């Protein structure tokens, strides 16, 4: 959100004069890449606190 | 996340135009009728003189001594003005006017005061006898709402 | 969050009407008085002739040779016009007028110039002698603010 | 005329109250010079639908002055009163410019 | 991590002004032209009378009996108003106006109706003969978009 | 710097028409809050990589 707030006309943005709803929906890409980033670091924090025989859980 | 000030203010000016639409649309029509009235008047002179000099109402424009052709007394919103037995009727054009007033008209008629006459202004009327007219009931009268307070006269106004 | 352009512009037209209210209300009254004046005049003729031909001011309408009935010289805003010893007073109707001018009136009176007369126009007056009138002080005079610049004459104007 | 318009048609406006509606406005009726606006039932808040306000004027003598506030009824040509009934738009929803009381002068 | 409500709402009001910019800029110009028109009119009186009384169009302001100096009939957005053979042209100032209308002008001209005249309003015109004018084609005419619906008349309007 | 570059008339700014030196000096607040931010993250990166016997570092 910090690199994407360094002004206007970045990679993938819009100009600020669009209507807000369209601007927010196009960025949906980046809102999504942030949520996925969150889900991942949550997964690592939640978890974390053919040779058929090779596939069995051993001791 | 943010941009609603631009979206609401573009949509309040949009609805502001919709609220300002009927106000400008009757103010407008009421303005186009106020002229049919001005075009109708100023022809009172001819008609008055004709009556006082002869004691008979002018049968038509030519008699009254005005553009022998009704269509020659037109305007922007006025398609014409015809004198029919002292009664002067003004017709609203079809182009350049409101929407519920085009092709619609009003009348100016007078009454013998004896030595002079008095004029009336209102919805279309027909002359019956030299001192009596009646509603030209037919459906093309300019609606009361579009007529000035000074032009609300009834067929039997005295 | 947004919609203030529609709300302010509906409230500026509302306050615009409130500011345009007193302007149309004295322009209006001042217009209704300008007629009481026209109805009062044109009766100067009768009165002038009566005076020059006889050397005495017409006592009443009939003497002046006009609608023997004051009420017969009325109008839209004028409830009548009475000639009282050469003085012609015009009364404002009660319906169709301002609010602070109805039932109110003005007067037109003349003065012997000797061989001719000169007319005055102003607030109600009574005739005392053939060459003197006085304020019909009583409270029903049309307020100075509603009278034209041409009708600001005082009882002793010469 | 010196008399308040009895209804929309008299005032020379959409003879039908319902013809002066909007998105949130179900209509606008002129009742003896008093103009009341009703809030629709669909597309609005929740505590303001079917609710309304009024605009009424007062003779200034030669002109009139307008007021804006909660629903009112006209009594005489120069007096109106609260149309007390329970369907008035709540003060919190009214602009600062439309807080007028029935006896505002 | 957080603050986007302040950033977007400051940037929606910024873009709202950019969208409200061209609307206020033609509403504005269209307003500054509506006056050039009012300054042009009211001078119809002088011109009309001059024509009806003499049968010839007033050559210049002095002939029409108006501020002998064109520049004396200026305004806020109007740099002047000149009468040239009955044609009255209004010039837009250079300071205080839109941007594509300054130094630009319109004309009001009339036509013999025979006993009276009718007036037109539109883009600059020159008078050829007593009953004919033509486009003062030169590039300084106020653009059609800035002219009222009542001032869209063509050189050959009748 | 990039939120404070979203247009003009923010919280605490100036209008651009002031003389530059005064504009820059009023913002000195924000230039200062940035340097302090720097000093802090530098401190975290530098640090982060009587009984007399009781006071000695033991094992």
């Amino acid at each position: 959100k910090m690199f994407a707030d360094f002004g206007s006309e970045l990679p993938g943005p819009t100009q600020m004069i669009v209507n807000f709803s369209h601007m927010a929906q196009e960025y949906f890409f980046h809102v999504a890449g942030s949520i996925v980033a969150v889900v991942m670091s949550f997964t690592w924090s939640y978890r974390q606190p053919l040779f058929m025989p090779v596939f069995g859980p051993v001791l | 996340f943010t941009l609603i000030e631009l979206m609401i203010v573009i949509a309040i000016v949009g609805i502001l135009a919709a609220v300002a639409l009927p106000a400008y649309q009757d103010y407008t029509a009421r303005a186009q009728v106020s002229e049919a009235i001005l075009l109708a008047e100023g022809q009172k002179s001819a008609v008055t003189e004709y009556y006082l000099n002869h004691g008979k109402w002018p049968e038509n424009n030519t008699s009254a001594g005005v553009a022998s052709s009704p269509t020659d007394i037109k305007g922007k919103y006025v398609k014409e003005v015809e004198v029919k037995n002292g009664v002067v009727t003004a017709t609203m054009l079809s182009s350049g006017v409101n929407n519920e007033i085009k092709g619609k008209k009003l009348s100016l008629w007078a009454r013998r005061e004896n030595g002079s006459v008095k004029w009336f202004c209102g919805q279309p009327v027909t002359r019956t006898d030299d001192d009596t007219v009646a509603d030209a009931k037919d459906g093309k009268e300019i609606d009361t709402k579009h007529l000035p307070s000074t032009c609300r006269d009834n067929f039997d106004a005295k």
